């Protein structure tokens, strides 16, 4: 009997709500400090075959939580009641004929960006009524494989759509006038398969370069490359060996929100890497910190100044722990730091959250895939 | 395995093009401005590198044995060749139109793109905004092909597209490209017009 | 008495924009590249120059107190402005646009050309055939007037040429210069791209 | 009793036919060398104010003669009878709003290019029936007065409008497709009067300026420009007073060797060049030829010459109103054939004497001078 893996964490802007992934599932925690773990609800999708669910993602009110269903090439939207005993009401099903591979919420705070697996973006107004048949045409596309969206805007209020692709691309088009593009980033070898955007027209791009890419996005020049090939070596292990030799990708990366910091990880290796973005000259990047954990990182998510981490622990043995971390930054140390006690109560929250459900805790081997980033 | 650059800046010219090297600045002295997607065996290239001397053309083929065919046809064009400058201006290179056209073309860097007799899609709404990326305002699209259907095809995707409009048949009859396309190795033609990016400042 | 060029290569612009001229080469390091066809007072001119501030505007104007009046006031913004380059980009002078554009202008030299509140000919079907010359592939003829007849007296015009076409609403609502044109000092727009010449090879 | 001096000449392909225009008439002549002239009928316009007849010019196949006529703003067709005593019948007279300047029959030999006074150019079907009220538009236009018409033809068979105007332009356009200015030749800081087209893309231009001007019109480019400021000064007189004001008139081409003849208006020579075989454009003074009068028309006829006087002023018997030039290959020079314009100064005088419209007093004689008007 093995606890599911948590797939990913979304923690509410005042920090008090939390959201976890773990199969097809979605958990809500409330949350105050120190370290009071509430559960507040279970919503399971009830539609090889893997039911995932990915990107999970809060309006800008929180009144509602989005996110995608596998099952059913569905963008899911939630009412989000953060009074009641669960939290999560299941209030619309969006369906399309790809399945959704990334998304972003528009300026508006209605229109939702979906990137498919196929290269087309669509655009769906979460007010509107569920069609029963998918009717509209893509915003826009790209013949290789989506890897991210983002919107974005410059100083005018001019609003872009950032998409990057298996095949190295970072296309930057105009929004709502998506029939042009304004220009593409040009300097990855190999695919993409994160990008953050920053201050001043900062971005960061990754995937399965040996390098993080640091761009000005308006002028679309390239500031630097942070080569971190020299910090993973010894991290990488037997499921970085390349099929009929060494590869491996950033499967994340993802920006402080106040402090100066970046954190990344590679997929499969058991740490993340945080680097610090220079004041003194925009995109120039220098290693601050590595964190190591007792398990591989399965998903990195940032709130505020703290970064949380998800971990691969489906071969514990006894009391299985370790599911999540939560580090925090230290000013009096200048460094980051795991918050033990905030995570060792979540993982009692989530044994407590989770146990009875036969669904949740399974055979080993009843796991969903954990690594898909590599297959890129 | 397909060879493209990592940005049209470093991509190198002088090796498909060596006649418009600067032999003093190691530098390129024209640039590729006319592009035939899907140029199959080269005869529309043949056809057009005498009508556009002026103008540096590339074929581009996904087909690996037809491109090397088309590599030793045109190399012996050149040396069976009197002048120094003979089908200097005319090359071809395997690659993915539909995916790597950014990597090997600046913004607004062509004048004209052909499709002749694709094959029963190279055209597509979305495909579109890409091209009329690297197709300069003002540059032209042109398509023949002798199936209906794929005519209707990309008659509408190039309609539809806010970016493109077509040009009359009285265009038509008095463009030497026309007539090159329609004397190439029951043919449906439809030319198309770059129009210019409306202003968002 | 106009004063005009005896070719647009004869022409010293380093007068009319002073701030674009290399003080090294003695050389324009800029070109004229919109035209405001009876710029009158100036007005769109003003409005274009923040927007525009990388290209050369010019206004033509025939009545000599106008254009008296349009130089003594681009003067008084220019020095009655903080940065070394507030409306530097921005000129007139006293010339027949009907007459005398190709000897300002070399072919395919301007991206814009606007004609807005045209006093109730500077459209005809013959001048457009001069200003189809001077204006690019991918250019556009931007029009506003209140009147309807006059508005409709250049739609005629502009779409019966064979070099020009109209561009649609839905562009016109993307475009900043059609913004621009509706808030200068009722008001019907047309707006047209001068169409790829067809090549007589 | 004064003749009307003649404004023009006209010579068919083998040069037995010879046309003039007097003020608003054209007479013919029929030619047998040496020196025979036969008068072969009188045709007059019978429609401050001149009726000026202008523009002579034969279709290719001389089936018809085309003229135009200011009276009427129109096209003359005339059918030309080769055989008859009265040569032309007057056929068709297609009217237009302006009155044409110049002309130039189109490739197709039924087409006629008309270039207005006020910069409009209309095509015209000569076997068209003329529309009582003209309804068409212009083929192309300019805004400034139209001075010169060619239709012109590249290797390829493409045909090319010329028009030059009285501001400075000489514009090329394609035909049919005249909405398409293929480029203009720039150089000239004076009105342009005559536009003469030669071989491999050579074009010749003059008029206000100092100088003649060469092209290569395929090219665009200015080959060079020859100045005859220093040839025509000794014959500047009071007309040329506006201060010194002088201008081309005419500049023609020889039909098979190297020569261009033109003059300058109220002076009483013609100046020679010589077309470089060795560079294309360059020009050499060849020769100046002086006449008893001012030459008032300058016209060519294979390699020879033609040339018409204004000798409103002479005294007793009336002479001199024409000379013929032909090229003489022992002398290596052109030269006047005395007896052949003799006669035909004789043919003039009884071709004409009795009509008191063509003979008449001093005053009721047409202007003479009209290119300094520009």
């Amino acid at each position: 009997s093995v606890i599911h893996p948590l797939q990913n964490l979304l923690t509410s802007r005042d920090g008090s709500l939390v959201f976890a992934i773990i199969k097809n599932c979605i958990l809500s925690f409330k949350y105050q400090s120190p370290n009071h773990w509430e559960f507040a609800g279970k919503w399971s999708d009830d539609f090889p075959i893997y039911s995932y669910i990915r990107n999970l993602r809060l309006t800008s009110d929180e009144s509602r939580l989005i996110a995608c269903a596998d099952s059913d090439k569905s963008l899911l939207v939630f009412d989000v009641d953060k009074t009641s005993k669960n939290v999560l009401k299941l209030r619309k099903r969006f369906c399309f004929s790809k399945r959704p591979n990334a998304i972003s919420i528009a300026e508006d705070d209605t229109t939702v960006i979906i990137a498919d697996k196929f290269g087309d973006v669509y655009s769906i107004d979460i007010n509107s009524i569920p069609e029963e048949k998918f009717t509209q045409e893509p915003i826009l596309g790209h013949v290789s494989m989506l890897t991210d969206v983002h919107l974005i805007k410059d100083s005018d209020g001019h609003q872009f759509i950032i998409t990057s692709d298996r095949d190295e691309h970072i296309k930057i088009s105009h929004y709502p006038q998506c029939f042009i593009v304004d220009k593409w980033l040009f300097g990855h070898k190999h695919f993409v398969s994160s990008i953050c955007c920053g201050k001043d027209y900062l971005l960061l791009s990754a995937g399965g370069d040996d390098k993080i890419f640091a761009w000005d996005w308006k002028t679309g020049k390239n500031l630097s490359t942070f080569d971190y090939n020299s910090l993973i070596k010894p991290y990488l292990n037997d499921q970085h060996l390349a099929p009929p030799i060494i590869e491996f990708a950033v499967s994340k990366i993802i920006k402080s929100k106040n402090l100066p910091f970046v954190a990344f990880f590679v997929e499969a290796t058991k740490c993340i890497i945080i680097l610090e973005m220079s004041e003194k000259q925009k995109g120039d990047l220098a290693l601050k910190q590595i964190i190591t954990f007792p398990y591989n990182v399965i998903s990195l998510s940032a709130h505020n100044d703290e970064f949380q981490v998800t971990l691969d622990n489906k071969e514990s043995s006894g009391v299985q722990k370790n599911f999540a971390k939560f580090i925090e930054y230290n000013l009096n140390e200048n460094s980051f730091v795991v918050n033990n006690e905030k995570s060792n109560e979540f993982d009692s929250a989530i044994i407590q959250s989770v146990q009875g459900d036969s669904n949740l805790v399974t055979k080993k081997e009843e796991i969903y895939p954990l690594y898909n980033v590599s297959s890129l | 395995q397909l060879e493209y650059p990592v940005s049209p800046q470093d991509m190198d010219w002088s090796k498909l093009y060596p006649y418009y090297k600067n032999a003093e600045n190691g530098q390129m002295t024209k640039k590729v401005t006319i592009a035939d997607i899907g140029c199959g065996f080269g005869g529309l290239m043949i056809d057009l590198s005498p009508a556009f001397p002026e103008d540096l053309i590339l074929g581009m083929e996904i087909r690996v044995q037809v491109t090397n065919y088309v590599e030793d046809r045109i190399i012996a064009l050149r040396n069976n060749t009197a002048s120094k400058h003979g089908f200097q201006n005319i090359n071809v290179l395997r690659g993915n139109a539909m995916k790597f056209l950014p990597n090997f073309f600046e913004k607004g860097q062509l004048s004209k793109m052909f499709f002749c007799f694709p094959d029963p899609r190279i055209i597509t709404n979305t495909l579109l905004s890409e091209y009329a990326y690297v197709l300069k305002e003002g540059g032209v699209v042109y398509t023949i092909t002798d199936v209906k259907d794929l005519h209707e095809w990309m008659v509408k995707h190039l309609e539809e597209h806010p970016l493109f409009e077509r040009l009359s048949k009285e265009w038509e009859e008095n463009d030497e490209c026309v007539k090159i396309m329609r004397n190439a190795t029951d043919k449906f033609v439809a030319c198309f017009t770059r129009l210019p990016t409306p202003a968002i400042l």
